[PDB]
Parts: structure tokens; sequence; C-alpha cells
RNA sequence: AAGAACCUUACCUGGUCUUGACAUCCACGGAAGUUUUCAGAGAUGAGAAUGUGCCUUCGGGAACCGUGAGACAGGUGCUGCAUGGCUGUCGUCAGCUCGUGUUGUGAAAUGUUGGGUUAAGUCCCGCAACGAGCGCAACCCUUAUCCUUUGUUGCCAGCGGUCCGGCCGGGAACUCAAAGGAGACUGCCAGUGAUAAACUGGAGGAAGGUGGGGAUGACGUCAAGUCAUCAUGGCCCUUACGACCAGGGCUACACACGUGCUACAAUGGCGCAUACAAAGAGAAGCGACCUCGCGAGAGCAAGCGGACCUCAUAAAGUGCGUCGUAGUCCGGAUUGGAGUCUGCAACUCGACUCCAUGAAGUCGGAAUCGCUAGUAAUCGUGGAUCAGAAUGCCACGGUGAAUAC
């Protein structure tokens, strides 16, 4: 998936939560363990919650925030 | 017309098989090509000697395959009928292309 | 080596030969230049419905007798300690001391 | 430590092959294993049955293993009822169609790994080990070779601290390739832990 | 060595004029190890000390090499609390090896542009008895008197 | 008719065949000049003919395969002198004296188990 | 560790299971197997449609599951100072010992010291020592030359036809392939030597004094390393320190050390054109040809489990042109953007390609390493591991030194 002649990538876990999520709006953060998937612009004003290895940060959406993948939005190692 | 090629991992061996072959063919009269040695074929290997550390130190082995060709030319149709399950040794691969 | 270890290894030979020699297609059919269409997008989606046992990605490909995971040798099949325990003793055909 | 195992250094030169048959690359490591499997069940099934060597060839999809041994009469029995017992689960073993015939080991006392399975047996039986080590020495002298070297060590005796004790006698040239010089291993698990045996006997220098 | 004594290798002449004494030189001067660089500037150089001044080619090498060979050279041996160096006189096969060597390292220090104008211009240096070899021939020629009370 | 040679010289092994004449040389289905280019691989072959000083009167065939450049050039001084032994008898202490009958088995080594190179060890550091 | 994105993973977080993920038993009921749906991050949980392998057990045993209880399974958990097995090392150094005899009250000694010589307790002569074993050497592999046998998928001296491509008939000579032999032994000559071992040279020879390299590592030392390759004595957890899964960490960074790659340029950079290798690999593999794309690469896609098919155009070099000593047409890090390929998945954390940017670096303090000949130096190719991922490891060849008083 990473190359266009595949296409952007999401998981099916996320996708179809993403799909409840946007028929009510937003709603209640989301948790999510997917690290992996890109950023859709169907989930723009949502405030999805990672997983970085201990806890479920919340990550907030933005226009800006359509070409990258959810794990770059939670710091996984600790520093200072 | 037809060619046996036989490989093995020891020359003594190979000979015992490529021996008769020519004496069947002679057998069968006359007409023989006569064994032909091809390149062998050698994998080196190289494991490690310890069960930990000192990488330095290891062990090279290596398998040696020997290649022989005898190029039978007139096929007798008492030479196909004979020439099946006469090679009088073990762990010898056997192979005719027609 | 921690006979856990060793039954899953076996646990992901057989969902590799149960999908992944027939359901290839997903992967390799429905990816190239055709019907551009949700289907590829369907084929995308449904790969990852399979469980996460894929052919290659997941075998660590170790020893037989001990089950190390590394020093492995694809040729013989067993680690690097066990050729030389398979040994020198006549074990393995053909295999003898190298001196170039 | 610092040698090389004399069976395997003359393993083109004098020593032969306990393995026989061809493969490419394509039908080794599981031709391999099917060996192993072999030799597994053969050892624990004539466990005591003295068995020596066991040397297996593939002549053509049919394996045909060759059991070597002190005491034929064991392994077969009256008249082969229990060869084809051993013969019937081969096949089962390796999936192949099987042939296990017998050759006797006229010298049981002149052989590398029986010597090195009877003084292993000795001290899984509490016998002192001198005795057990420097009987098989003379035994093996008194029977006609040209030289034996008997090695044991391990925690001897139930001393705390392991210890080596080798007993030579004779002649026993390791570097010289050309010798014909029979080596084996083997184990005891002792109530005290694992002692191991080595023995070497030089027979010929041709 | 301490044991074996030993001879010296063949030289292969070179391929332009026939005299060992340049195959040797072709050697100093190449490094690693590709003689064909390494003849390209000799006789490049060569030829342009001919036509600049002297005659011939094998001819301006051996003036230019009579004015760097160095007649005694220091030993040094270690006694006490420092070391005394003492003179002794030098072989001249070690003379005519030693020379170039102090020819070359002496032309990888020039200003100039390419090594082929470097080389001539200390080949010619020579010849009138000046330049950075003849410098460190004189060098080694003053320290042997001043340590001559060490001989 | 025609008289032989092989030489051998670091890998690589050549074939010449002399003949009687005047003076050409072609290596290769190519002229003695275009072959080698080298000053030090177009006179090692004629180091032979030279000190014999018959230079202009053998017509020589040749072929050579493998190796490098002076590997070649030496195969091939090798062969000619050995071309030479042929078809003439009473050369052989002359010849023999100035070298070319000395196969110079040099060849490259092995590079052994923990040697960097072929006898370079890696940097030794006590501490 | 001959190759951590998931896996490996043995660690952490969170979610779960218990005679269990792995093996032998007892009873109960089901042929197994197949497709699909729902909830979940996933293990799992709830299903819905699909099914029959020998008979004299046919009413149950033998293959495969679900369940129960108990025997037990399981541990990369501790002790390498309880062990086996396997290694490093002094050390490829020439030494370490024994039987009988003799000397000494005795621990011990002599043999093994002494004259030469040797790479070597190698060899000769002396000698209260006489012999023997483990070591040295030799037997072994590869390389250097010649001879005999065979001639494909290798070869082309001489013949004919050539789209001068071994291309085609055709030949067994040649290079080569692989089987078997010949050769080198201080064999011969002169001199020195205690007339001896041997040494210095001379001839012939492809090779001259163990021709070059490799394999081979004595008695033992460091109670050296490994309980995490494996096995094993004890000790311990055994609804747990066992087992399953999703995510993360093993890649963190004020610093210090080790082994390497790239350079700091003119015996070089770039552009064009063009010679010469060896060894090795390949079946969910190597992948020509042609087309496409500026390129990594994509498409159709022959050939080959192979002296033929693919990897695969070798590079340093040579000929021509420019750059004229500048942080530079040297250097390539770092960074922004655009991409390709494996792979469920490329953010943490892959390789590679296109455009732009251009850092430190202008020969490195004390100190310190390797190398004696096809060696150092320098230039490229291959392989193992491997879906992808080495400047490391292992192996091959091309060019090819200086110096040893
Ligand atoms: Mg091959
Ligand atoms: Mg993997
Ligand atoms: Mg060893
Ligand atoms: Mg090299
Ligand atoms: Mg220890
Ligand atoms: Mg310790
Ligand atoms: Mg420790
Ligand atoms: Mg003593
Ligand atoms: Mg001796
Ligand atoms: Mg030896
Ligand atoms: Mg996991
Ligand atoms: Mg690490
Ligand atoms: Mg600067
Ligand atoms: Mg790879």
């Amino acid at each position: 998936m990473r190359s266009l002649k595949k296409g952007p990538f999401i998981d099916l876990h996320l996708l179809k939560k993403v799909e409840k999520a946007v028929e009510s709006g937003d709603k209640k953060p989301l948790r999510t363990w997917s690290r992996r998937s890109t950023i859709f612009p169907n989930m723009i004003g949502l405030t999805i919650a990672v997983h970085n290895g201990r806890q479920h940060v919340p990550v907030f959406v933005t226009d800006e925030m359509v070409g990258h993948k959810l794990g770059e939005f939670a710091p996984t190692r600790t520093y200072r | 017309r037809i060619r046996i090629r036989l490989k093995a991992f020891d020359h003594r061996l190979i000979d015992q098989a490529t021996a008769e072959i020519v004496e069947t063919a002679k057998r069968t009269g006359a007409q023989v090509r006569g064994p032909i040695p091809l390149p062998t074929r050698k994998e080196r290997f190289t494991v490690l000697i310890s069960p930990h550390v000192n990488k330095d130190a290891r062990d090279q082995y290596e398998i040696r395959t020997h290649l022989r060709l005898v190029d039978i030319v007139e096929p007798t149709e008492k030479t196909v009928d004979a020439l099946m399950r006469l090679d009088l040794a073990a762990g010898v691969d056997v192979q005719i292309s027609l | 080596a921690k006979q856990s270890m060793k039954a899953r290894e076996v646990k992901r030979v057989a969902l590799a030969d149960k999908y992944f020699a027939k359901r290839a297609e997903l992967k390799a059919i429905i990816s190239d230049v055709n019907a551009s269409d949700e289907d590829r997008w369907n084929a995308v989606l449904k790969l990852q419905t399979l469980p996460r046992d894929s052919s290659p990605s997941r075998q660590r490909n170790r020893c037989r007798q001990t089950g190390r995971p590394h020093g492995f040798l694809r040729k013989f099949g067993l680690s690097r300690i066990k050729v030389r325990e398979a040994a020198m003793r006549g074990e393995i055909p053909g295999l003898k001391k190298a001196s170039w | 430590g610092q040698k090389v195992h004399p069976n395997g250094i003359r393993l083109g030169i004098v020593k032969p092959w306990n393995s026989t048959w061809f493969a490419n690359t394509k039908e080794f490591a599981d031709n391999l294993d099917s060996d192993f499997k072999v030799r597994q069940y053969l050892t624990k099934e004539l466990a005591k049955a003295s068995v020596s060597r066991i040397v297996i060839e593939r002549p053509a999809k049919s394996i045909r293993v060759t059991i070597h041994t002190a005491r034929p009469g064991i392994v077969i029995g009256k008249k082969g009822e229990d060869v084809e017992k051993l013969r019937k689960v081969v096949a089962d073993i390796a999936g192949v169609p099987a042939q296990i015939n017998i050759a006797e080991v006229r010298k049981p006392e002149l052989d590398a790994k029986l010597v090195a399975d009877s003084i292993t047996s000795q001290l899984e039986r509490r016998v002192m080990f001198r005795r057990a080590m420097k009987r098989a020495v003379q035994n093996a002298m008194r029977l006609g070779a040209k030289g034996i070297k008997v090695e044991v060590s391990g925690r001897l005796g139930g001393a705390e601290i392991a210890r080596t004790e080798w007993y030579r006698e004779g002649r026993v040239p390791l570097h010289t390739l050309r010798a014909d010089i029979d080596y084996n291993t083997s184990e005891a698990h002792t109530t005290y832990g694992v002692i191991g045996v080595k023995v070497w006997i030089f027979k010929g220098e041709i | 060595p301490r044991r074996r004594v030993i001879g010296q290798r063949k030289i292969l002449p070179d391929p332009k004029f026939g005299s060992e004494l340049l195959a040797k030189f072709v050697n100093i001067l190449m490094v690693d190890g590709k003689k064909s660089t390494a003849e390209s500037i000799v006789y490049s150089a060569l030829e342009t000390l001919a036509q600049r001044s002297g005659k011939s080619e094998l001819e301006a090498f051996e003036v230019a090499l009579e004015n760097v060979r160095p007649t005694v050279e220091v030993k040094s041996r270690r006694v006490g609390g420092s070391t005394y160096q003492v003179p002794v006189e030098v072989r001249p096969v070690r003379r005519n090896a030693l020379a170039m060597r102090w020819i070359v390292e002496a032309a990888r220090k020039r200003g100039d542009k390419s090594m082929a104008l470097r080389l001539a211009n200390e080949l010619s240096d020579a010849a009138e008895n000046k330049g950075t070899a003849v410098k460190k021939r004189e060098d080694v020629h003053r320290m042997a008197e001043a340590n001559k009370a060490f001989a | 008719n025609q008289y032989y040679g092989t030489g051998r010289r670091k890998s690589s092994a050549a074939r010449v065949f002399i003949k009687p004449g005047n003076g050409k040389i072609v290596i290769n289905q190519r002229s003695l000049e275009q072959y080698f280019g080298r000053e030090t691989a177009r006179m090692v072959v004629r180091q032979p003919l030279e000190l014999v000083d018959m230079v202009e009167k053998l017509d020589l065939y040749i072929t050579v395969k493998g190796g490098g450049i002076s590997g070649q050039a030496g195969a091939i001084r090798h062969g000619i002198t050995r071309a030479l032994m042929e078809y003439d008898e009473s050369l052989r202490s002359e010849l023999r004296k100035a070298g070319f009958v000395t196969r110079d088995a040099r060849q490259v080594e092995r590079k052994k188990v923990g040697l960097r190179k072929a006898r370079r060890r890696p940097q030794f550091s006590k501490r």
C-alpha cells in the first residue's frame, strides 16, 4: 500500500468503526490499537485515541493531518 | 538419441555404474560413445565451531557431485528393454532423456 | 527449544498451505492494471480478514532437531551445530572436511 | 577443545560413510530427517541388543537399513519373528518400503561403540570406574589390537569436583591419517550427574 | 631477518630504454600497484628533461643521481638516558635505491601542477645541484660530521 | 607443418603456432599493436623472439583465453619459448639462461577464515 | 545474531486460558473435512448450511475433534564454582612422559644433558643408561609440468560452404573438463665438515632442498565461555516464573571506547567509445527477447532443475575532450518534495530511484596496528543467511610494489 498502484491503506476494523461514527458525527473519543493505517478525509473532526504501548492518547484530526499514518501522533518512547 | 547422465558423491562408485553401461552397450554389439566427464560441482559451507562466541574459529565443509555422460546413440528395441534397473549400485542418480 | 515455540511453527505451517496456496489471487491476481473499481479495494480490504498467518512473513525456519531459531541452514535443515553433530560421523552423505 | 573427531577427518581416506544415498538440494533436508528418525528408533528399540553401527542407504525410493551388532540372535530372534516387526515400523517412520538385514560383529570387545557402551552400562550399575576401564584396555588388547585409549570424565565416584582420567596402552597415532582408528562416545546418567566415555582403538595402518 | 640470509628479486627492464635503474624508478613512484600510470609519468618527465637541459634521457638521469647519493648515514643505537647516532658508510646497493626515494618524495611536495611537471623539474634541479632532494643529501652528510666524534 | 607451445601463466592459458616466413603476429584475430596497447605487454611477447633475433623470421597464429593483461602477456612469452622449443633443439641452454622456460607458478592464494584479506589480520587493540 | 518492521521475542503495557499451546493413558459423544455470518484491536465467543475412512470390533477399536476427572505436561527460571558435549588460549611453540636398569636414606635424578646440525629432542657422535609412547616429519586436499583414456552442453590446427556468428558439415590435434599414472628423493658433482649428521654452491628440471597454500593443534594452564543449540544432578514456579493475542521496546541519547566504509583530490572528477577474469547460485527459483517509464522498476514473457538458459554489461585500464588548485566539476552527510518493489502492514523502524540543498573534511596530539611475494596496496564479481533488508562474514580473480645491513 506504499505505492499508488496499490492504494491508500486503512484497517477493516477501523474503516467500519469510523463509518458508524460519521453516521452520527462526533462522539466519545474512539479507542483504537491501529497505528499502521493512513488518515482518510472522512474522519475530520474526530478525536480518535491511538495506543502507544501503555495508554491511549487522543489525537485530534485536522485537514493538515490527512496524509500521515495514525501512529505519527503518539510518541511511543518518552525522553526527559 | 538417449542421454544417460550419472551423478554421485564419490568417483569410485560412479565408475562402477558407467563401466557396466558401456559393457551392456558393448553387449548390444557396438556403437557406444564412451563416458565423458562433465565438470564437477562443489558446494562449500562454513559453520561456526562453538555454541557461543569465538566467531573467528570455524569449520569448512565441501560436498562434491561427480558427473558422467555416455550418450547412447542407436536405440535398439532390446536396448530400451535391457537398460532398466540394471545399475547394481545404491546412491547413484540416473536420468534418461529421449 | 521451548516446546511452546515449536508448536507455533506447525500451527503457522498448517494455516500456510491451507489458504495462501489458493487464496493468493487477492494479493497477486487483483493487484495489476485491470478493472479499477472497488473490487480491487475489496481485494485489499479482504486480504486482512484472513488470519495473521501469511505464507512467507511469519515462518522463522528453525532447526529440525532442537528448534534453534538462529544459525539455520536451508540445505540440511539443521542448525550450524547439529550439522557438526549429525556430524563428520557419517550421517550426512558425501560431506567431508574441505581443504583447498 | 583442541582435538578433531578421529572418525571424521578420515571420512574419505580410510573410514567409510554411515549413509550412502544421493539426493539433489530439494530432497536432502527431508531425507536427512527420515534418517535421524530411523536411527533414533532403532537405537532405542535395540537398546539391549548391543547394536554397534547402523548404516542406511536408499536405492530407488526403497530404504535399506543394515544393522551391525555382536548379538544377532537377539535382534532377529526365532526365525526372524521380530526383524519384520522392526521393518514393519521403519516404513511407517520413513514412508518407503524397507529391507533390514543384519551383520554380526564377531569381536564384541574390539569395537569402539561396543566398548564405550559396556563401560558406561557398568558405571550406571555402580562399579568402580578404575575396575571398569582397566578391564576394557586389557580385554581389547589380549584379543588382538595394536593400541587402545580409554577416557572417562565427569563426577567420578560421586566426587564433588569433575575430573578426567585416561588410560592408554599400546600405540594410538591420531595425527597419522591413514591409521584405521575406531572412535566413539557414550554417556551415563548416574544419580550424581553425567559421565562421558571415549575410546580409541587402533587396528591397522592402511 | 635473523636466521635466513637471502638475495634480491629480478627486475624486468623498462619498455622504452631497457635500463633496470629506471625500471626500479617506475616501481618506487608507483602507488596502488598501477604501473600503467606510474610509467606514464616517468617517461613524460624524462622526455621534457632531455629537451630542457642535458643530453639523452638515460644520461640526464645518472647525472642527477650523482648529486643525491649519500656517502655516509647515521644509524642510532640506544645506550642510556639518551641515544647516540653513530655514522656508518652506506653500501652502493642501498645508495641508489635511497636517492631515488628522496627524489620522488621531494617531488611530491613540489608546487607544480601535475606529477609529470614536478618530477622533471626536480630531476633538472639535481643535475644543477639544487632542490629539495639534494637538500636532504647535504643534511645526511652534515649529521655525519656532527656525530663523527661518535664513530 | 606447424609447431606449438602452450603457456599457462597465472590462470591464463595460451596456444601459439610458429610459422616460418616473414615477421607478422596475429593474436586472437587482432594485431599485436591493438590487442595489448601496454608497452609492457607487447615487448614481453617479443622478448623471447628478440633474444634469438629471429623476430622477422616467424609467422605467429595465437589464441589466448582467460586471465588479464600481464597474465596473458606473460603466458604468451611462455608459449613462444615452448614453440621455439619444438622445431629447434640446440637452443634450450640459451633460452633457459634467461628464464622463459619456468612456468612461474604464482597464483592468488586463499582468503582464509579469521584473516581480513588473505594474510592481513584485522587491527588488534589490547584494550 | 549466516541478517529484530509483525514473526523471531525470550522484554514491557493491556486483554485472556487452564490437565493446558506440546506427549502417553481412562470414560463419554461425535467420520474428519468444507463454506459463510455476527461481536472483538485479537486471542476467542455465538452460530448457520454442509459429512463418512476398514465390516467378520459390525452393538466399536483403529485415523480426527469436543468434554470431564486424575496421572502429568511446561519453564530461554538459579547454580558453567556440581557435570557431559563443544570451543578460545599459551601454541604450530618442540616439547610432555613411561617400562626396565643405575645413583640418592629421601623428595628426586639419569634416559630428555654434552659437540655440531636442523624449521623440529630432526639427525650423527659421545655418555649409566637401554628401549617405548603422545608430539615433529611423512600418509591427506589444492596448486605448479608431462603422459594415457572419453569427446557432449566444451575445443577449432588442418579441409570445403559462409548472412566471415564455430555459423554448418566435419576432426580428436589444441585450450579445457575428470579419471589413472610419471615427477623432487640432498637423486647427481665440487668444497667444508671429526673421515658423520649436515652445510654452501654447480648441472639437469616446470618445480631444489618440508617447491606455495590448506587440513591436522601433544601432557596440561586460565575451577577461562556456554544450564539460552542439546542432554543432565540438585533448587524453584506449577489457576504460575506455564500458555495465547494486539500494540510497543530490543533502533532510545548531554557522553566514552572498539571494528569498518567514504573522503579530504590533478599518479584525480566528469562525458563519449572500447579490451581482458575467476569462482559461484537457481523450481511458490534464476528470469532472457521486445515494449513502456528520465530511473528504481512495470507488462507480456522464451530458456534452464543446468560445460547449453538466467544472474552477467566486470572494474581499475586504454584513446579522445574539458575542469588549472578552488571547500572546487573534490566530498557526500543532512534536509524538503516526488516515487518504485517486497510484505497482512514501511509512523515508531526497510531497501532503492528522480529533483533541489549542499555540512565536517585541505592529510589528522600523545599513542598504536598489519604485512616478507603474486605478499601489502588498489579494483571489481559471487555465495550463505534471506519474502524485503550488509560498508559485516565467507570465497574468487585483475593490476601489483618497497625492504630486510
Ligand atoms: Mg553450477
Ligand atoms: Mg522472516
Ligand atoms: Mg580444532
Ligand atoms: Mg587480491
Ligand atoms: Mg568453567
Ligand atoms: Mg566462571
Ligand atoms: Mg557467566
Ligand atoms: Mg627430567
Ligand atoms: Mg622425535
Ligand atoms: Mg603434521
Ligand atoms: Mg506479539
Ligand atoms: Mg541489538
Ligand atoms: Mg572547513
Ligand atoms: Mg538478501
